[PDB]
């Protein structure tokens, strides 16, 4: 770096020595000037990256702020799922009327849309109907008998 | 930043230095200044972003107000699914296991009237030590 | 390093030695010096790295300040997922097993409305000594 | 500084929820929502269980797993 | 000197965690995160268990393995 930073010093010293080097053999150098300069990168690469990142810090500080406040976006997002929970919650604490009904409107719309699906479904004791006389059938039917439910 | 928050100084320095420079080479630089000028990217662009997102702040401030009114839909696709619960819960609680039961099998119909559109349904019992093996 | 932290000595030594050398062969070397010069790689390049990474030091010093403000995002993608917990926890603690329960099966819908986009879901019971075998 | 973020978030998730499984279940279940919304981008072969898709319909397993509503059968 | 490094690290992991499985589970689970993030570079054929992908949904196994939230069913 000290070459880039002090390239004036470098070129001045080069001319200062080279004019006297040439003047020995009767050669008056009016000008001696550095035309180019090179390195690999690394010194200057890190030296640039330092100020790169120093202000990347700022680049993301106001984003910290932006986000502190894009989070009350989400605050308001999910009071929606919380007061809905209020009025689903104080609402249903008696018996499984609609929770079953909704299991079952599930069974409706769920497998209405299983159409758009390709579900391979596999099933159970008494779904499609046909334990027809096995005592499992009739005891799972005598829920209607108040006591066999 | 200092190069052009004070560019007049930078350009004037380069200009008078170059004028005195060309003077020695018998050259009267009657004027000189900085034709072109730039920097890197992000010391350049992030003090920019500093006030960019002081307004991104308002953008999000106001997308908040959009979500406020979006999520009513999530409330309201379910509002009525819930009142129906209000009704039928105390309905067939006092009433009993009537349509608790019988819609199961108005289901059976509406179920497989549509399961026809499906093509690989299958079936087994219980009450045994029932034990499944299934096809491809 | 010593070859060119003192190169004037090296070049002058080679030059006067070669001048007296050519003198014996009837040759007046009116001047001599080192045209070309190099070394290996890493005694060469590591004293270089010594001050390279005294500035890599600042590079990392300042990438630290970038991470400081990156990880707010990790904080804040979860901040609200947590306040919702604040709310509903003391909600259905006092309230009970209402929507503890019923969103399970607003789930069932939103679950498999989408499981349709999946194509190999399957199912079995419990309460038995249920025992699985599965397809390809 | 990375993971004080995951620790104070843990503070305010932690002192927050020690009563009953309201939203922990709700979030199991918004899981069931968004999880298998994105199982779309997946190709999951899912295989399932006692009472998920609905249909123990009258087996006593069904109705006892429904009578959680009966305060005492839960 | 190689493995005083793995021993004093063990000091300050050791006197550190003797209360309850907060981060040991969390790290099982950031495992579940980064492990199978890198299972991408893998070709793992994984095969799984009772309640991982979500779907004992109503089987009592589901709900008793959920009522850990009920302080006493954990």
């Amino acid at each position: 770096s000290q070459l880039i930073t002090q390239r004036a010093q470098v070129s001045l010293l080069i001319r200062r020595e080279l004019t006297e080097r040439a003047k020995d053999f009767s050669l008056i150098l009016d000008d001696v000037a550095i035309t180019e300069l090179s390195f690999s990168r690394e010194y200057t690469a890190a030296v640039e990256a330092k100020q790169v990142a120093q202000q990347e810090a700022q680049r993301a500080q106001f984003l910290v702020e932006k986000a502190k406040q894009e989070q009350r976006q989400k605050i308001v997002q999910a009071e929606g799922e919380a007061e809905a929970a209020k009025m689903l919650g104080e609402a249903l604490s008696k018996n499984p009327g609609y929770i079953k009904l909704r299991k079952i409107r599930a069974a409706q719309n769920i497998s209405k849309t299983i159409a758009t699906s390709q579900n391979r479904i596999y099933l159970t004791a008494d779904n499609l109907v046909l334990n027809l006389q096995d005592e499992s059938f009739t005891r799972g039917s005598d829920s209607l008998i108040k006591g066999k439910k | 930043g200092e190069l052009i928050t004070q560019r007049e100084l930078v350009s004037r320095q380069v200009s008078d230095d170059l004028t005195e420079r060309a003077a020695t080479f018998g050259l009267i630089l009657d004027d000189v200044s900085l034709t072109h000028l730039t920097f890197g990217k992000e010391f350049t662009e992030a003090v920019e972003a500093k006030q960019v997102a002081q307004q991104e702040a308002e953008r999000a401030r106001f997308v908040v107000e959009k979500a406020e009114q979006q999520k009513k839909a999530a409330i309201i696709s379910a509002e009525g699914d819930s009142k129906a619960a209000e009704l039928i819960a105390n309905s067939l609680a006092t009433a009993g296991d009537g349509l608790i039961e019988l819609r199961k099998l108005e289901a059976a119909e509406d179920i497989a009237y549509q399961l026809s559109r499906s093509r690989n349904i299958t079936y087994l019992p219980a009450g045994q030590s029932v034990l499944l093996q299934l096809p491809q």
